[PDB]
């Protein structure tokens, strides 16, 4: 029995804080990108709306395996998401985090495009940048016209669930809401809540004056991997957020 | 006399120092900045930036994004950077090559998903022999 769980909390809860720098950029120059381009009408491969006949579906599981159903409820979730694609007639390709899920849909024949380790404790910028290049490749390839995922996040203050997300093409009114919602992590009991706040942004709009060194489409083109990352990134600590909750209660239900 | 420079990746910011010049990798060249330099927002290639604090250089891959400056505050957010110092130049040589291969071959292939893997290696490898050996032109 020991404390350091909220060590683990706190290390989290700090790489979520150092995440907002990015999303607060990023917000304060799609703002002013939006009074030069109506993002509605940009055309540009992120933004690709194809009829949608197949679906890559990203599944985030972890590897460590005691956590009650985390892993057991994500699996089942994205089985469900799968059935319902072949029932609409649609193909779909797997890439999964997490070795053991990887097995689990191995066994039974699913097709999968890439494999990674289990989510990470603390998901990295690069970990995420590795799925990220891979999902573009996917999609940017037209190899599929939808990327979707699946992973564990809370929805409640004390309750998680798996989510199924759509992560490409890139929503423009995913591009005009800033970075609104920073969600702070705490142990109160021995649970684990979240809490989440909506924060004006702390910066100031960029200068009228301001030189664009290229076209404004050409810097948004620049920008959406950059918004791809971040959501993907944001996912995964979501994702690592709902397993230390789980760990924690696997922990103190025995 | 100083601008300050920040490198921001999604999880952290990775640079935050003061420079008296920054090199920026623009989609459209490099740019040199100097202090007082007017208002301006560009796109980042993958590529390298240099930074002088003082009378030497330090060199930074970054794996594209954007840049604003305004007010002697340098802005530059990436999905990923890598400080020069910390690449084998060496081994960045190697792994230029292999990708360099590696995408020759994928483009006598028939799959855009193999052509665009082997792309993002090769900008990878590039941007990372660049800030391990200095030099833009390879």
């Amino acid at each position: 029995m020991r404390l350091v769980a909220a060590a683990k909390v706190a290390a989290a809860q700090e790489q979520v804080m150092a995440s907002r720098p990015f999303a607060d950029r990023l917000a304060q120059v799609l703002y002013s990108l939006q009074t030069r381009l109506r993002f509605e009408d940009v055309d540009l491969p992120l933004l690709a709306k194809r009829p949608v006949k197949t679906v890559a579906l990203l599944v985030v599981t972890g590897d460590r395996g005691l956590c009650g159903g985390y892993n057991t409820n994500v699996i089942r979730r994205a089985k469900e998401r799968l059935q319902e694609l072949e029932a609409e007639g649609l193909k779909y390709t797997l890439v999964i985090v997490g070795r053991k899920a990887a097995q689990y849909f191995q066994r039974r024949d699913y097709p999968i495009d890439a494999v990674y380790s289990g989510l990470e404790q603390i998901p990295s910028a690069s970990e995420a940048g590795q799925i990220a290049s891979e999902l573009l490749s996917l999609f940017l390839s037209e190899t599929v016209d939808r990327v979707e995922l699946i992973y564990t996040k809370f929805v409640s203050l004390i309750s998680s669930k798996p989510v199924v997300q759509t992560l490409l093409p890139l929503d423009p009114q995913g591009l005009e809401t800033a970075d609104d919602e920073i969600f702070r992590l705490t142990t109160r009991g021995s649970h684990l809540e979240v809490n989440r706040e909506k924060v004006t942004s702390t910066l100031p709009a960029l200068p009228s004056d301001m030189i664009f060194e290229q076209d404004p489409l050409q810097i948004l083109d620049a920008l959406l991997p950059l918004y791809l990352n971040n959501q993907l990134l944001r996912a995964l600590q979501e994702a690592a957020a709902s397993e230390l909750a789980a760990r924690m209660t696997a922990m103190n239900n025995a | 006399m100083v601008m300050t420079v920040r490198v921001i990746a999604p999880d952290k910011t990775v640079w935050d120092a003061p420079a008296e010049e920054v090199i920026l990798p623009s989609t459209t060249g490099q740019l040199g900045i100097l202090s007082n330099h007017a208002p301006l927002l560009t796109a980042l290639e993958t590529g390298v930036m240099r930074v002088r604090q003082d009378r030497e250089w330090v060199a930074i891959a970054l794996m594209g994004g954007f840049a604003e400056v305004e007010n002697n505050e340098v802005t530059i957010l990436v999905n990923g950077a890598e400080r020069g110092d910390t690449i084998d130049l060496e081994k960045a040589k190697a792994e230029f090559a292999a990708a360099q291969a590696a995408l020759a071959q994928a483009e006598q292939g028939e799959s855009k998903q193999a052509k665009i893997q082997a792309t993002q290696a090769f900008r990878r490898a590039r941007a990372r022999l660049q800030a391990a050996g200095g030099v833009v032109e390879i």
